[PDB]
RNA sequence: GGUUAAGCGACUAAGCGUACACGGUGGAUGCCCUGGCAGUCAGAGGCGAUGAAGGACGUGCUAAUCUGCGAUAAGCGUCGG
RNA sequence: CCCGGCGAGGGGAGUGAAAAAGAACCUGAAACCGUGUACGUACAAGCAGUGGGAGCACGCUUAGGCGUGUGACUGCGUACC
RNA sequence: AGGACCGAACCGACUAAUGUUGAAAAAUUAGCGGAUGACUUGUGGCUGGGGGUGAAAGGCCAAUCAAACCGGGAGAUAGCU
RNA sequence: CGAAGGUGUGCUGUGAGGCAUGCUGGAGGUAUCAGAAGUGCGAAUGCUGACAUAAGUAACGAUAAAGCGGGUGAAAAGCCCGCUCGCCGGAAGACCAAGGGUUCCUGUCCAACGUUAAUCGGGGCAGGGUGAGUCGACCCCUAAGGCGAGGCCGAAAGGCGU
């Protein structure tokens, strides 16, 4: 039963070559090279579903500090206020609406600052 | 440079040749062998 | 001496950048023949500025 | 470098350099019309042309002088009895370069050199 | 109309022909010509003779004008390589390949 | 509106990249078997001085090679199909 | 029939179901080499991806922050055995 | 007279440079040694692998030599990579 | 009324994969459940073929040397003719042996071969060409040496030798 491996094999290869594609050179030409590349990338996309969710935070935070410092407080004596207040809104929202609600921003401040008062 | 192979038919044939593997027992085995083989040319000779 | 490593298709048509050959930029036009030719050079039928230059 | 320096070496010895422009100055003059070499072409006036002058006054020594340099008597009979005279008041430019293009087997730029008063 | 001919198993490297492929796409035909004929190249007397074709290939089966021909493509392909032996130093023996080349040039009006 | 100033700023691609389309090179893949492999049942188990095995040369309306043949030379006779 | 050198090669015409089966001939992968189109790229430093992400181009939809391709800029990141 | 002297052919190969993917798997160029002899050369012949031959270098025995080449034992064995 | 295969697309599964379908292709394919394996490749300085890179780079093989005119031709530095030039000349000339074997001559062709072009060629195709009593071989004679009737010797094969 002598089996020919032609077929499985250029289908084997043309899977990587296809998770390839956009890549430079031999990375995108090459399955050797190729494979190597797409390896790579999904050993990335996985570090990177969790490195999304730092770095968004990260942005987030950094936003609300820009926001509570125009309204005369910092991101930790905010958050802080905030908790003092059971305000339980987060990080992501709380960045949408300092950029897109600045009046609602600003009475999420005084409600922070009225809790350290 | 002298290299190795310097032809004379009259040598070449007195070696190699049919009856000079014919006189012996054992060049007729390599006529057997070659005859087995299927060679087009049995020896060098012409 | 020699490469450690393959050099790119890329590198490669960046030397080939200065491989183009120039066109003539424009041929000359006899006075009397009418003939295309090279400038400071005798028509094909051996005519030059307007003179027949050449025998044939 | 080269400054100052006049004559073109064409991948010669000076001896076979002599020889050609030698045999070249009197194909030229013999026939009034060579296609050669453009760089050539242009070193062979400072061969030919010198040789017309020279011939412009008839004397035994001058003819002899040419043999010398051409080492043909039909060569120095036409420059004596007919490029001479036909030069007589000429004032040099004696010949005349025409490029030509480009030879074949190695694209060589090609150039006609002619008498200037050919009248074939 | 698109009027194609072709030199194919043109004795030159494509890389070559290209150079001089280069010289005449997108031009007037009879520009084309001109840049041929004093394009000092092996190669312009191969694309030359192409231009030529299709351009009486144009006339005689796909139309008339001349004066309206553009070289609307023009490529040059890799052909098959024949391959020799140049013998080296020391009983060394080379491969060297003689390149060859299909060259299409594809005139039109339109 | 004009000038001047001061900010900012597209449009370049010699060439290169990625993607797609069309090709070239190349001869994988699949499909195919006049060829091979392994067996089973039966046969025949030797050829040769009545000149073998195997060859050389020749042989055609034939220039070559292959096959066949051997100066009766891709064939002769005879008996059968 | 036409270009071509009474070439090679090609274009037509015709044969054929098919010539994108034309003898370099079934199918005709890949590396590799090209043409064309879209986007990017000439103040920019590194496994060349990944996460984020504008702009541009291109197809949808009926508004709808959808698809495709490209990918400025930016976080992270020194191939495989 | 001469294993005499100088020196071409001829036989060799001391030095240098070139060459080192060479023009050449040992050469070229300039010089160098022998050059009537223990010389050199043609044609043929004999010596065969633990054997030959060796003015002896383990040298040479078909670009292969501290045991040739070819085929076989043979898919030696390989606690190694 | 379009099989395998090839090439895309879309969907789908935790994965190896699967299903559908456009195009190409033009005749085979195969559910299911079982069964058997030359059953899966990226590496082995792996094997074979193809194709890259360096790179249009080095090089084109003695530094005896070319120049012009004419001719032929699609095209001429290289072919033919001619005039000069230069090189060898105890050879780089001439006649052979050895070896090779048609490379000789003529016509014709230029794909490949020729380290370039080629109209030229020891290249391709075709045709022609080698004439012996005296040359040589064969032949007669032998050398070294070889074979060797019988023979002597030797497990066999064979060895030596008249
Ligand atoms: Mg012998
Ligand atoms: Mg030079
Ligand atoms: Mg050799
Ligand atoms: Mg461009
Ligand atoms: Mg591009
Ligand atoms: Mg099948
Ligand atoms: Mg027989
Ligand atoms: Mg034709
Ligand atoms: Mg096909
Ligand atoms: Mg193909
Ligand atoms: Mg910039
Ligand atoms: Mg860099
Ligand atoms: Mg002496
Ligand atoms: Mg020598
Ligand atoms: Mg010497
Ligand atoms: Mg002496
Ligand atoms: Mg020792
Ligand atoms: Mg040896
Ligand atoms: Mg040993
Ligand atoms: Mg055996
Ligand atoms: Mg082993
Ligand atoms: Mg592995
Ligand atoms: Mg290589
Ligand atoms: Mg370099
Ligand atoms: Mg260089
Ligand atoms: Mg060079
Ligand atoms: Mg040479
Ligand atoms: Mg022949
Ligand atoms: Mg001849
Ligand atoms: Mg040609
Ligand atoms: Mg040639
Ligand atoms: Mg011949
Ligand atoms: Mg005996
Ligand atoms: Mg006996």
């Amino acid at each position: 039963a002598r089996v020919k491996r032609g077929v499985i094999a250029r289908a084997r290869h043309k899977k990587i070559l296809k998770q390839a594609k956009g890549y430079y050179g031999a990375r995108s030409r090459v399955y050797r090279v190729a494979f190597q590349a797409v390896i790579k990338a999904g050993q990335y996309a996985y570090r990177d579903r969790r490195q999304r969710k730092r770095q968004f935070r990260q942005l987030w935070i950094a936003r609300i500090n820009a926001a509570a410092r125009q309204n005369g407080i910092s991101y930790s004596k905010f958050i802080n206020g905030l908790k003092k207040a059971s305000v339980e809104i987060d990080r992501k929202i709380l960045a949408d609406i300092a950029v897109f609600d600045k009046v609602a921003f600003t009475a999420l401040v005084e409600k922070a600052k009225a809790a350290l008062a | 440079m002298k290299r190795t192979f310097q032809p004379s038919v009259l040598k070449r044939n007195r070696s190699h040749g049919f009856r000079a593997r014919m006189a012996t027992k054992n060049g007729r085995q390599v006529l057997a062998r070659r005859r087995a083989k299927g060679r087009a040319r049995l020896t060098v000779s012409k | 001496a020699v490469q450690q490593n393959k050099p790119t298709r890329s590198k490669r048509g960046m030397r080939r950048s200065h491989d183009a050959l120039t066109a003539v930029t424009s041929l000359s036009v006899d006075k009397t023949s009418g003939e295309k030719h090279l400038r400071h050079h005798i028509t094909a039928d051996g005519y030059y500025r307007g003179r027949k230059v050449i025998a044939k | 470098m080269r400054h100052r320096k006049s004559g073109r070496q064409l991948n010669r010895n000076s001896s076979h350099r002599q020889a050609m422009f030698r045999n070249m100055a009197g194909s030229l003059v013999r026939h009034e019309i060579i296609k050669t070499t453009l760089p050539k072409a242009k070193e062979l006036r400072r061969v030919v042309e010198p040789l017309i002058t020279l011939a412009k006054t008839d004397s035994v020594a001058n003819r002899r002088l040419a043999f010398a340099r051409t080492r043909d008597n039909e060569i120095v009979a036409k420059l004596f009895n007919e490029l001479g005279p036909r030069f007589a008041s000429r004032a040099g430019g004696y010949t005349r370069i025409l490029k030509c293009g480009f030879r074949a087997g190695d694209n060589a730029p090609m150039a006609y050199i002619e008498l200037v008063d050919r009248s074939e | 109309m698109e009027t194609i001919a072709k030199h194919r198993h043109a004795r030159s490297s494509a890389q070559k022909v290209r150079l001089v492929a280069d010289l005449i796409r997108g031009k007037k035909v009879s520009q084309a010509l001109d840049i041929l004929t004093y394009t000092n190249k092996k190669a312009a007397v191969l694309v030359k003779k192409v231009l030529e074709s299709a351009i009486a290939n144009a006339e005689h089966n796909d139309g008339a004008d001349i004066d309206d021909l553009k070289v609307t493509k023009i490529f040059v392909d890799e052909g098959p390589s024949m391959k020799r032996i140049m013998p080296r130093a020391k009983g060394r023996a080379d491969r060297i390949l003689k390149r060859t080349s299909h060259i299409t040039v594809v005139v039109s009006d339109r």
